[PDB]
């Protein structure tokens, strides 16, 4: 065919059955050429091979790039409380690893980590210390989170954000071209560890599935098989989003069920096997160089008791009731980016952000740590050996209310910075914040739940579950399960986010209360609305995403949807025969419709096929090239084999789908979903009639939604 | 590498002691808690009851891995600092795509910066 | 409508599509009528948790069943070997479960426990006390078999079989009724718990799947949702095999990823945790009843080395050809007992092979021994505690050729038993045989290496990975990477199977090696061929099942498949008005035809609808019972509003799928497979040609 | 060990299997 034949433009929706034809015809070709000559045959084994080798690629690729990201964030966000002189590449507990000095009560005590008072005012502590402390954490946040904005801004603007609605959108066909290059990739990478340093309420666990997927596309490049199709580089980035999630979270099976559940629209049954074992080897990657086997161990030696469900339970009501909360918020906040002109300075916006989230974040202890920290903290169980500050109570008496107090003023803070955070112009995922704000919540909840225990052991639920005097209740499950039951809210996810979860854990005990809060979350948000975040935010950034929950009313019918309409003109048609290359290009030049129909003659109405606008271009470019003479006098003819006539059955769709006007718009939804077609041809009494393109149906639902 | 490896023995507090954490350089065999505390501040008869209380691990790490991968990263972010410098100051077929990738990111900007609104 | 519209008949597919939109219908009427009063809003909220209902009530079920089936196993397993007198009612491990005289020696070596020896010749040792002990070991098998057989055949055919295939045809839109109700599910219970007692080379595993999704089945009938509606039966019936894989393995994760993988033709994202979440359910379940959380949990102190992946893979080849060996050689010996007198006498055929397996398994200890309980005592690794005879050699030195003899002739046995167990009338399965097998071989394969590590140290791979004089090496891995294989091999499951297995040996660790086996075993089983044992039984059975991997010829066209053809008269089609009940009626006895076209005059040939043969028929017989005068005479009027013609607009499909000549039939597979249609009518020009139907695209496939 | 779930099992299994065993019986004989 012509070259640039099948091709789409940048922000179009692909057709799946077209993508999966021009496939069985390149199979046909390599297979066929195998027995011409050996080197055929070694072609077509790479072929064969293609799959596997790109699923290496990106896993491998994926564990590099997560365990660099995971090391520097690291270092960053230590570098904010102070500097390490003897080894300036050291963070603070490897600046405090070899030390001798260090104590029981501080694990992170050592003469070789200086804080920035120490440089400066050369004093530990003291009021000054304080000050000077406080002023270089706000500076050094500042500092990361321009450096980010600036190197998105100049370099690779998609590479803010989570990406996650992008990667869904474009897994459903969309195309956006740039998303997953290499300069993405790569300022995605280094801003994603500017973000994490600068404190802001942002995590890098989600946009690791973009930058896999990224990689994907990249090593979909070097093979022939996933470069021309657009469906076969979408099961590889399906793939590559299972490895970014294993990656992520250190859980291949809940980074597939991940991948099928919520970014993968289509998922064939070898991409299950192609995702696990990319994720297998990201992760092994990972192992292999961020350690230095389960992120978020957790030992909690009592198990989970029937009664403790009820807390659980209540755990995700609120994980739901927050969830549904951030997604009304954010969204509107995120609105109002797009309407007012606070949108309009996003490098300010960064910076005030990363201001007032450090000069809040200081004065707390939990607040100050970083995320992830912050998660493994209110993950781990009480223990005589821990001297964490949660525990002090339980030391106390076996001050539980300013650990209470100061809790709850995290979770206040932290749940107001997310819905700003996200939005904000740098690499930033819900992951880490919701799972802290749920864990706060979880820890504070277990904490109450332990006291009632201890002061009235005399209940007969307590007595019967509990021995007097024991410390059945452990507040590291109910932080599991609170961060459990806010993601879920906030993200809908229910089977992919409990295998992620009990992974990430690394105990398959906590499975049913996992589930337990993971449901009641997800019920409560869809009782306040049944979109997550992610859709919530396709939605509002208007990418053509078709849905399954989405449907029409039972009275709309294909004539509703047609294009022509009344008001509209006949919908532009190209006569068989009889009609010049000029016609064609002044058609192409006047309309912007992706395609126009091809009949048999005007009269007749009679349809002979689909010519896409870019294929009837690009053929008739090449022609006029190729051949002298097309001055556009000569005629097209589309039917099949002095004026030397344009032949363009080539690029003509042969066997275009359609549909008759009474059969219900529903139909024609599920057909659009199931085959994912761009368009489809209403014809009446065997004649065409008008066209519903998938651009139409979104914007319908978007008018019956509005 | 001593700084590599090392071996620690935290013990809660027991009795009059309180809790104490000793730290030391050897290896897997010689990391035990008879080895790591010398002397220990409980009796001969308690000293047992001390160290079942206390708990012994070896660490090792690979220093390595994390200075390769902070100093890559802080080069290719110095580097990238170094050509947005370039763009802001200097700029007013490697050359074509150059170019080529100036005027998409251009279009990729004005989409997520000026109008967050990109729909086609 | 007319009652019993919409209905299909036995051993016919589903059109996913009509289910669909009657589902959609219901769910407007319920939804409008809610406001109408609030017994309606309390009949749409039961109705809004009707699936939650279904699920929970199939996993509660399913794990209840699961538990019983697993005790009444044991207990009669251990019936053969001898009986408790003090208690009748205990099986071997739990009447010498108190017993104070157990020795370190034997274990099971209790007063209380009698052998039928013991019962009968008086003597626990002595070649009498073998004699007579291996004759009753075979007269049980016999009889477990026999009364397995026997109740098979006079009350369930279908408990016969692991039901997996079936499920997959029922899950793809095909209609097997009475498979899944109530008399198969309780013959399926009684003949599993007896075939396992018999000692027959088989497993409960498999089967508890088709357990589960009888149970699904009937609790389906319960809500008014599901039972009405085919699609949302089916979509419980996959909750109900997560539920059932869940039971068997202790899997809830390796549960749903099986559903979605193997069983389930069409998965909805609801049907996702829907799933996992009846799944949990059943294993609390069983985990409440069965216990007295992993059930072949191991303890492999020393981590997998990467120069071990080499011997793992070679299991994964291993396992590839057995695979490939059984799907070649059971299928074979099935299709026999299908063209040959053998299959004529079922009950025959099980009795003999009982009789076999317990005269070839008695002298041996491992293939006496349960399936399970030899898969499991190869998952345990070897230690100074352990008194396993696989173990001995390494007490020895550190027999290694008499227990490695022991362990092939189990082999042997086992692999030429399964081919000849598999399909039979009793209910059997193949994943704890394939997981037998490939455990043996694992493990024959383990202590090879480790005696490779133990006299060669001085190989620089060996000594880098093990330290000289350590016990790096782990048999139970080993055996566990060869069931996995073999069990992958012969079923061709690649994740759900890996997640399966780590879930019924908790070993995290151990994934990459359980992966890069299973994938070595499918690759060489493709290369001996892309299907399955399950879809080559389907395939000899002879069910309507459709899969991605079919497809057409690239010269073939949709006029191809075309029904009418060239040699076969014009298909029947119907005029709009002016045509009478009784014509009506004779075309629906002279065809066979699922339904006719309807068109709006004979010499246009333009369609106007699709007019189902059994809604026609439904409709005529309604009409004439409502409606006086209808004696055939009266006209029937398919266009929208003294004769008093019959109305069958309203059970006339108004939009059937169509496709035209010039499209190519592969085009049509796809349709037919993404939106699962039961035909689409080809028409040229506007006008009706012909009549494609997944029946003659199954046919051309496999003519083709 | 729960000794009572065993107990309920097996006992509810035999029950069963011989109710099974007599409506067989009876189909094979009293039936005709
Ligand atoms: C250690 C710390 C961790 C760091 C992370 C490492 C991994 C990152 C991968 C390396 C990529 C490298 C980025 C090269 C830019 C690129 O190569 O950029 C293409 C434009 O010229 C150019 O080289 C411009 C190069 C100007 C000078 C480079 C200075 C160097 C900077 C300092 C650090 C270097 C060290 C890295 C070592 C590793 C345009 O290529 P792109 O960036 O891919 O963007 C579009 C997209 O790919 C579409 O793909 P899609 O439709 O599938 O989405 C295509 O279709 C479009 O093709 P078109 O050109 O025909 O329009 C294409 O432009
Ligand atoms: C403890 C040990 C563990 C054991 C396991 C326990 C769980 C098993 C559940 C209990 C079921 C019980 C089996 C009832 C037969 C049934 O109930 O059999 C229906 C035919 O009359 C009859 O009762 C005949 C009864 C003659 C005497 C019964 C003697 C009693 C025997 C002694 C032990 C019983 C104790 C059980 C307690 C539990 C026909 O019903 P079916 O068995 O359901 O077969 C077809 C299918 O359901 C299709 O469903 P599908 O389209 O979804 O595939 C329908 O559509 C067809 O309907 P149609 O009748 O209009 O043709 C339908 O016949
Ligand atoms: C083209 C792309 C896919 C190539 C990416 C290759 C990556 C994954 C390679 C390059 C260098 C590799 C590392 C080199 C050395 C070691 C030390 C060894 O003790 C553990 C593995 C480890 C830490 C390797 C892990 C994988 C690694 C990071
Ligand atoms: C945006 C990111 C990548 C930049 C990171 C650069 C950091 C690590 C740099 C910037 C300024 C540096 C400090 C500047 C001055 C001194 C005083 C000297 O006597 C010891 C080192 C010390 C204390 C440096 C340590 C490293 C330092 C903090
Ligand atoms: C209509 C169907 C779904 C109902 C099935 C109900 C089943 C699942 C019920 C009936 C009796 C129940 C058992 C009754 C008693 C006990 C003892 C308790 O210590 C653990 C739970 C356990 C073992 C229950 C498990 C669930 C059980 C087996
Ligand atoms: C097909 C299955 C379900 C039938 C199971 C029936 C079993 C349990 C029955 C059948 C024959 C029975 C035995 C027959 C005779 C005796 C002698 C008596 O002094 C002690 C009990 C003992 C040893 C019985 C134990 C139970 C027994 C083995
Ligand atoms: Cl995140
Ligand atoms: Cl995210
Ligand atoms: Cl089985
Ligand atoms: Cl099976």
């Amino acid at each position: 065919p012509i070259p640039g034949v099948g091709t789409y433009d940048d922000f179009h929706t692909i057709d799946w059955v077209r993508e999966k034809c021009k496939d069985r015809e390149r199979h046909r070709r390599i297979n066929s050429k195998k027995k011409e000559s050996a080197w055929e045959m070694t072609k077509s084994l790479y072929d064969a091979w293609s799959g596997w080798l790109v699923v290496t690629l990106t896993g491998l690729a994926s564990g590099a790039l997560a365990g660099l990201i995971d090391i520097a964030a690291d270092w960053m966000t230590d570098l904010k409380e102070g500097i390490c002189l003897s080894a300036l590449w050291y963070n603070h507990e490897q600046c405090c690893w070899g030390s001798n000095e260090t104590t029981f009560e501080e694990r992170d005590k050592c003469p070789q980590w200086k804080t920035w008072a120490e440089l400066i005012i050369g004093q530990a502590e003291g009021p000054g210390s304080y000050i000077m402390n406080y002023i270089m954490y706000i500076f050094w946040a500042l500092s990361f989170a321009f450096l980010a904005v600036s190197l998105v801004k100049v370099f690779a603007p998609y590479a803010c954000g989570s990406g996650i609605p992008e990667i869904k959108t474009i897994l459903s066909g969309f195309i956006i071209r740039g998303y997953l290059g290499k300069w993405t990739l790569m300022i995605k990478t280094i801003t994603l560890v500017l973000a994490v340093a600068s404190g802001l309420s942002l995590g890098k666990e989600g946009p690791l599935v973009h930058v896999a997927c990224c990689c994907g596309n990249i090593f979909s490049y070097l093979f022939p098989k996933y470069s021309t199709n657009e469906a076969k580089k979408r099961e590889v980035l399906s793939a590559a989003s299972a490895a970014g999630v294993s990656v992520a979270f250190g859980a291949p099976i809940g980074g597939v069920l991940f991948s099928l559940e919520e970014v993968s629209y289509y998922f064939p049954l070898k991409t299950l096997w192609r995702s696990f074992f990319a994720a297998l080897v990201a992760a092994f990657v990972l192992r292999s160089i961020n350690p230095f086997l389960v992120l978020f161990y957790v030992e909690y030696h009592t198990p989970w008791y029937l009664f403790e469900l009820f807390p659980f339970i209540l755990l995700g009501v609120f994980g739901g009731l927050w969830g549904a909360f951030f997604i009304r918020a954010n969204i509107a906040w995120c609105r109002r980016r797009k309407s007012t002109k606070f949108g309009k300075y996003p490098v300010l916006e960064v910076i005030i952000v990363a201001a007032i989230t450090a000069v809040i974040a200081f004065p707390n202890p939990y607040t100050r740590l970083n995320t992830s920290e912050l998660i493994k903290e209110l993950f781990t169980d009480c223990g005589p050996l821990e001297s964490s500050s949660l525990c002090d109570y339980r030391n106390d008496m076996n001050g539980v209310y300013s650990a209470i107090w100061q809790l709850c003023l995290a979770l206040i803070f932290k749940i107001i910075m997310t819905v700003f955070t996200f939005g904000i112009k740098v690499p930033s995922g819900l992951f880490i914040p919701s799972m802290a704000i749920g864990a706060i919540a979880g820890r504070i909840v277990g904490i109450a739940v332990e006291q009632l225990a201890y002061y009235h052991h005399d209940w007969f639920i307590f007595k019967e579950w509990c021995e007097v005097g024991a410390d059945c209740i452990t507040p590291g499950l109910y932080a599991m399960v609170g961060a459990a039951a806010c993601l879920g809210g906030v993200t809908r996810m229910t089977v992919s986010l409990v295998v992620i979860v009990f992974e990430l854990t690394g105990g398959l005990e906590y499975i049913v209360p996992l589930m337990a809060a993971v449901m009641t979350s997800k019920w409560v948000g869809d009782a306040f609305g049944r979109e997550g975040i992610y859709e919530a935010h396709i939605r509002l950034n208007g990418y053509p995403f078709l849905d399954a929950k989405e449907e029409f009313t039972h009275t709309t019918l294909a004539a509703d949807v047609m294009r022509p309409r009344r008001n509209d003109p006949p919908l532009a048609v190209l006569t068989q025969d009889n009609m010049t290359v000029d016609d064609i290009e002044n058609m192409i030049n006047e309309t912007s419709y992706n395609g126009f129909p091809v009949i048999m003659s005007k009269e007749s109405q009679r349809l002979v096929g689909f010519a896409l606008r870019r294929d009837l271009t690009i053929a008739i470019e090449s022609a006029r090239k190729k051949q002298e003479g097309i001055v556009g006098s000569s005629r097209v003819c589309f039917a099949q084999h002095s004026p030397r006539p344009l032949k363009l059955r080539s690029i003509l769709d042969m066997s275009p789908f359609t549909v008759t006007d009474h059969t219900p718009m529903e139909i024609v939804v599920d057909i659009f979903r199931k085959l994912g077609l761009r368009q489809c041809l209403v014809t009446h009494n065997g004649r065409l009639l008008g066209i519903i393109t998938k651009k139409d149906i979104l914007r319908h639902m978007a008018q019956t939604a509005n | 590498s001593s700084e590599d490896i090392r071996c620690k023995c935290i013990c809660p507090p027991y009795r009059n002691i309180s809790g104490h954490i000793y730290n030391q350089n050897v290896s897997q065999k010689d990391c035990n808690c008879l080895h790591v505390v010398e002397p220990m501040p409980v009796p001969g008869h308690d000293v047992e009851a001390y160290c079942l209380l206390c708990e012994c691990r070896y660490e090792e790490r690979s220093t390595t891995t994390i200075k390769v991968i902070i100093v890559i990263y802080l080069s290719v972010v110095g580097a990238l600092l170094l050509y947005m410098a370039f763009l802001m100051l200097v700029d007013p077929r490697v050359e074509g795509a150059q170019q080529r990738w100036k005027l998409q990111v251009q279009e990729q900007r004005k989409t997520v910066f000026d109008r967050h609104k990109m729909l086609s």
